[PDB]
């Protein structure tokens, strides 16, 4: 199966946050580390995305844009999966060196959001998602958020997204039951991602006030791209309404 | 900006 071969071959490996675990659970220390981990994972998301089947069919500005818009959901989805598979969703496995318990959930001031993500992670267990389903779904998530006014060359995108949906079908192949649920799980990512976007944006704006450091790419993306989403110029593609 | 530079590698 050429398609699954590729996804498996390009899947990023382990990414560490560089968190000081020997040190008090500070709000600023935890979030400075999430922000650094965000940067690290975005580099991996870029190298992954560029390697995906058909990705170069897209106009290079649409290439950049779809990564930037999708980055948060892709991270949310991969993290739920790591959480599921390392700790059976008992805690949130952001990275080997940044595993969130309830206490950290609370101290990060992201408890409500962390609760959503753990519930997503429990879903991977409740539905018996396979590693290959995971991989297909994550690739499709990359093509699941676009400007309401469309992309620069929309037709190439429509075709790519179309082929990623079909590859999800193939792997599924009750089927209709499977596809309903997996498409539902995929839609469930977007409102988490949206709460994460909001939190990240607010934190950026109040970050000098709270001594939270934002790396370069994070400040740029959260100030230039994320407000497109939060202002409604850019929206997720939902399978179900919503 | 920074992202396009990253993307460019
Ligand atoms: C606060 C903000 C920008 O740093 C952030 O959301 N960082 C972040 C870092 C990593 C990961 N992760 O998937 O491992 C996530 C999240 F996708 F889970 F939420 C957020």
């Amino acid at each position: 199966p050429i398609f699954l071969n590729v996804l498996e071959a390009i899947e990023p490996g382990v990414v560490c946050a560089g968190h000081d675990n020997n040190q008090p659970d500070s709000f600023a220390a935890l979030l400075s580390s999430l922000n650094e981990l965000g940067e690290r994972q975005l580099v991996h998301v870029v190298k992954w995305a560029k390697a995906l089947p058909g990705f170069r069919n897209l106009h290079v500005d649409d290439q950049m844009a779809v990564i930037q818009y999708s980055w948060m959901g892709l991270m949310v989805f991969a993290m739920g999966w790591r959480s599921f598979t390392n700790v059976n969703s008992a805690m949130l496995y952001f990275a080997p060196d940044l595993v969130f318990n309830e206490y950290r959930m609370h101290k990060s001031r992201m408890y409500s959001q962390c609760v959503r993500m753990r519930h997503l992670s429990q879903e991977f267990g409740w539905l018996q998602i396979t590693p290959q389903e995971f991989l297909c779904m994550k690739a499709l998530l990359l093509f699941s958020i676009i400007p309401v006014d469309g992309l620069k060359n929309q037709k190439f995108f429509d075709e790519l997204r179309m082929n990623y949906i079909k590859e999800l079908d193939r792997i599924i192949a009750s089927c209709s039951r499977r596809f309903y649920q997996l498409t539902k799980l995929l839609d469930s990512v977007q409102p988490i991602a949206r709460e994460l976007h909001q939190f990240a944006f607010d934190l950026l704006i109040k970050s000098h006030m709270v001594s939270v450091d934002f790396p370069e790419m994070m400040a740029e993306i959260i100030s230039v791209q994320v407000p497109k989403i939060l202002s409604g110029k850019v929206k997720p593609i939902y399978f179900h309404t919503q | 900006g920074a992202f396009q530079n990253l993307f460019q590698s």
